RNA sequence: UUAGGCGGCCACAGCGGUGGGGUUGCCUCCCGUACCCAUCCCGAACACGGAAGAUAAGCCCACCAGCGUUCCGGGGAGUACUGGAGUGCGCGAGCCUCUGGGAAACCCGGUUCGCCGCCACC
RNA sequence: AGUGCAAGAGCAAAAGAUAGCUUGACAGUGUUCUUCCCAACGAGGAACGCUGACGCGAAAGCGUGGUCUAGCGAACCAAUU
RNA sequence: CCUGUCAAACUCCAAACUUACAGACGCCGUUUGACGCGGGGAUUCCGGUGCGCGGGGUA
């Protein structure tokens, strides 16, 4: 990388494609999870808050918690355990 | 419509019916919502919750089914509006319902509004809801005074036929008094 | 059910490759192992595709085979008739190799090691650089095919 | 320099101009030679086939047109017939002309890629093919083995 | 169906265009309601570099208001056709522009399910000078 | 749902067009400014008060595929590309065989002129 | 289109424009991610909280500076609260 | 309308394939204690080649 800032290299994952351009349905952003579910992680492009780092893009996590309106999800990068904060806006529901 | 590329508007932003940057706010409360709507006519209150597939009326009024009570007026003004709140407020109570955050859909924030009378019956009824007192209409113009008075420069029944000529605000108590205690569907 | 049988060695091999045989308890050359046609299973051999012979042998071979070339979880003993009448819920070879062939147990389950340790091909094998189609001896084969190799390395 | 150092198609494609400048202009005269009032409502149409995917440079592409056209004068300046060569040199070539240092080659010239079994010239012509000649030719100042192929013809 | 068909004067907007005033006394007179100021957008030569800045007024007429005036603008223009709208709509003139459209207008101004008025059901250049030719005056 | 309100999915729902519908549950347009409220100017809008009129807009209902979109059949195509293997071919670029996957454009014919949830309601 | 400035991305009853008001560019203290994938490492950065005090709004709510990723600096010493 | 071509810093499309998590089979672990935790000791931080994919370069 010419650089090394968090969205290095993240053109396209953080990009609509241009019909899901535009402001998001609401109802995803206010779903609710409890303490053990999986959810996945993506980045919704057009919510710009709730944001997780954009490497963990496709991880798939357990809810444990919450701290104020975002969740906190625990996944594993690589080897490592690691605390993801994070809103429903960009979590969906396993299965 | 264009091409592939073009962008379309939700439905219901297509409709112009839903403010959906307004809704999302209205859903952080994680409280029911108290929906607030009008018509050329009628006015209605809705106490909606969230749903898998989409809303959940849990209890509701229109200034239409008022009559049932023993409404004899017109049903498109203040007075009307808040007890079609009130009304709904208490069917919300019997539902198990104790708060709800005001949604005013498209119609906007005007001072002694009706869809802030709305509002202040449904709080009356007993449901907790984050609302500012002076933002309301002064009880007399709710009572339908405002519009008694206006009978006064007569001349002419404001009234097609309907009920009385100089109209009345005490038709208003009447009602109210009669909401407050008992009575089918509430 | 296909047998399964190494042809080709570990050196140069892909890991994930080496791993998927030895998962099929395959550790050495002309070592042979049975295997239910399953979607599970048949991924694995279709990894294993270029370092492998396989196939449905027929009730015959295999009962050649077992008889052969089988042998206990544990120990020399000879998997004969009586062994398996003795020491398994069939009362003869034919019998095991019939429940294989239909899939209805396994090796392990009868109390015998999951490889058929065979022996190198008298005559030798089509070569292992080239599969079925080609005159080679890699790939799926014939129960005709199978059949051959097995009995040649009996 | 000789095709030596350009015909192959092993370096990434390097066309965009918006970041690539000083870019020499093409040798190639036109396009479309012959009668191109008229369209293709000829009897016969033979191609030339490229049987390697190759780089062709524009020079090339040039010299092998003229020595077709200027050929199918067998036929007189206003003949009846209409040639075409369909391929454009949009690959941008470079020359590292400091030794490997900073070796990022300079804007050289243009070449066109041309894949195995296209056809890189089209003519048209009645029951005359002199244009089978202006191809022996043709082919024979570009780097590929090539196949003349004569479609609409079954008059043979 | 008619009667809901039939044409309507929707405002009349009467704006003095000038460079940069002493001019909106005229317009409250010639009217009868206060002018309302013209910013302009751009810098541009005319020495017109600011962008929020009093360059003009207008007026925005509506009911009687609307046809008190053009009682008396109508008769100080002449033209007609071509100067037409292809909505039904004229300008002339100091000027003087003249919306018309047909009772269903509020759909596309209000706020809740606003729509766009369909093609059909509006009002054509002709359908216009016929409404309001038929109203004091000659055509072309 | 003989017309409503809040929505979910967010074009299968868009764009365009045809036909039908209202002494009333209704929604609208519509009529009107004493009030609450309102226009940097206009009761246009917003807000309030109201029914003389109308079904022409909207809206609801039925339908049309010309454009856009979704999915499907057949063709393109088991082509292009590709994970694994080869003492197969080729001066080479590169190609081929076996094995496991497998497209896009485009053409022709169907589909699509929304689906679903909660509440209210001759 | 615009949104201060690279490039890429986000945004339409807005994240843009206009008007008005306001000083949350607030104090304190954390959780987590990043810096440094995996996998230890400081300053710095960000996300998301809490406590306190405030702004605006009918209210839900928004405001931990600018829509997002650059704009940064240890110990010793000095000055300052 | 017709007709001729392209893209590492284009995309209406779009693989093979890589990848998070979960279940199943396999294999493995519960006297051979896996997975993991804590601690002691290093060596090492000139690498090279084949194949596939590469970027630079006439090579
Ligand atoms: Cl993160
Ligand atoms: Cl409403
Ligand atoms: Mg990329
Ligand atoms: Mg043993
Ligand atoms: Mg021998
Ligand atoms: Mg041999
Ligand atoms: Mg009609
Ligand atoms: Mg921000
Ligand atoms: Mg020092
Ligand atoms: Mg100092
Ligand atoms: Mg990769
Ligand atoms: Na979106
Ligand atoms: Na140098
Ligand atoms: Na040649
Ligand atoms: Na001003
Ligand atoms: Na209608
Ligand atoms: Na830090």
């Amino acid at each position: 990388p010419s650089s090394n800032g968090p969205l290095e290299g993240t053109r396209g994952k953080l990009k609509n494609k241009p019909r899901d351009r535009g402001t998001s349905p609401p109802q995803r952003a206010v779903e609710e999870f409890d303490d053990g579910e999986k959810v996945h992680l993506k980045i919704d492009p057009s919510v710009p808050n709730g944001r997780f780092h954009p490497r963990f893009d496709g991880q798939t996590g357990t809810v444990e918690g919450k701290q104020g309106d975002a969740y906190k999800v625990d996944i594993v990068d690589g080897g490592k355990e690691k605390t993801i904060i994070v809103t429903a806006a960009h979590l969906r529901r396993q299965e | 419509a264009t091409g592939p590329r073009y962008k379309v508007p939700m439905r219901r932003r297509r409709e112009a019916r839903t403010d959906y940057h307004q809704r999302l706010r209205l859903l952080k409360s994680g409280k029911p919502r108290l929906v607030a709507r009008k018509s050329n006519k009628h006015v209605r209150a809705q106490l909606v919750t969230l749903g898998p597939n989409g809303d959940d009326t849990l209890a509701s009024a229109h200034s239409s089914d008022l009559a049932e009570y023993g409404w004899e007026a017109p049903t498109g003004n203040m007075p009307s509006a808040y007890l079609t709140g009130l009304l709904a407020g208490l069917r919300a109570q019997e539902a198990g319902v104790e708060e709800a955050v005001l949604d005013i859909g498209l119609n906007s924030p005007t001072p002694g509004s009706k869809v802030f009378a709305i509002q202040e019956g449904a709080i009356d009824a007993g449901l907790d809801i984050p609302h500012n007192d002076d933002v309301l209409a002064d009880w007399q113009r709710t009572r339908g005074a405002h519009i008694a008075e206006y009978d006064e420069q007569l001349e002419e029944p404001l009234y097609s036929g309907d009920f009385d000529a100089a109209d009345l605000p005490e038709h208003f108590d009447e009602l109210r008094e009669t909401l407050l205690d008992g009575d089918i569907e509430l | 059910m296909h047998a399964l049988v190494q042809l080709r060695g570990e050196v140069n091999m892909h890991t994930d490759i080496q791993d998927t045989l030895e998962m099929l308890n395959i550790h050495h050359v002309n070592h042979c192992t049975l295997v239910p046609e399953t979607d599970a299973y048949r991924g694995m051999v279709a990894k294993v595709n270029d370092f492998v012979a396989f196939g449905e042998p027929s009730q015959e071979t295999l009962e050649t085979v077992l008889a052969t070339r089988a042998e206990p979880l544990e120990g020399d003993a000879d998997v004969d008739d009586e062994w398996v009448a003795e020491h398994t819920d069939y009362d003869d070879i034919s019998g095991l190799a019939f429940a294989l062939l239909s899939e209805e147990t396994t090796l392990r389950e009868q109390g015998l090691s999951p490889t058929l340790r065979l022996h190198p091909p008298r005559g030798g094998h089509d070569g292992v650089k080239h599969p079925v189609k080609e005159g080679g001896q890699l790939g799926k084969h014939d129960t005709e095919g199978i059949d051959d190799l097995l009995e040649a390395m009996r | 320099k000789p095709g030596a150092m350009y015909r192959n198609s092993s370096k990434p494609a390097y066309t965009r101009r918006e970041y690539i400048s000083g870019i020499p202009g093409k040798k190639i005269a036109q396009f479309d030679m012959g009668n191109n009032g008229a369209g293709p409502t000829y009897p016969a149409q033979v191609e030339l086939v490229v049987e390697k995917p190759v780089q062709i440079r524009h020079n090339a592409l040039e010299a092998a047109r003229v020595a077709a056209n200027r050929y199918v004068q067998n036929s007189g300046a206003a003949a009846n017939y209409k040639f075409r060569i369909r391929k454009f040199p949009f690959h941008v070539i470079r020359e590292n002309k400091d030794g490997m240092r900073a070796p990022f080659g300079k804007p050289v010239g243009t070449a066109a890629r041309v894949h195995g079994a296209n056809h890189i010239f089209i003519a048209w012509v009645n029951p005359d093919p002199n244009v089978e000649e202006a191809w022996r030719r043709a082919k024979m100042k570009v780097t590929p083995t090539i196949n003349i192929d004569s479609s609409p013809a079954g008059n043979a | 169906f008619h009667e809901m068909r039939e044409p309507r004067i929707e405002k009349v907007v009467v704006h003095m265009g000038i460079g940069h005033a002493n001019a909106e006394d005229i317009l409250g007179e010639i009217t009868g309601q206060m002018p309302v100021r013209t910013k302009a957008k751009r810098t541009v030569g005319e020495f017109d570099i600011r962008e929020g800045d009093p360059i003009g007024a207008k007026v925005t007429l509506r009911d009687e208001m609307a046809e008190e005036f053009l009682q008396t603008a109508l008769p100080l223009a002449e033209l007609a056709t071509s100067q037409f709208d292809d909505t039904g709509n004229f300008s002339f003139g100091l000027d003087v522009t003249v919306n018309l459209v047909r009772p269903g207008y509020r759909v596309a101004k209000r706020d809740k399910a606003s729509r766009s008025i369909p093609t059909k059901h509006r009002l054509n250049p002709a359908d216009a000078v016929a409404f309001i030719e038929s109203t004091y005056d000659v055509e072309v």
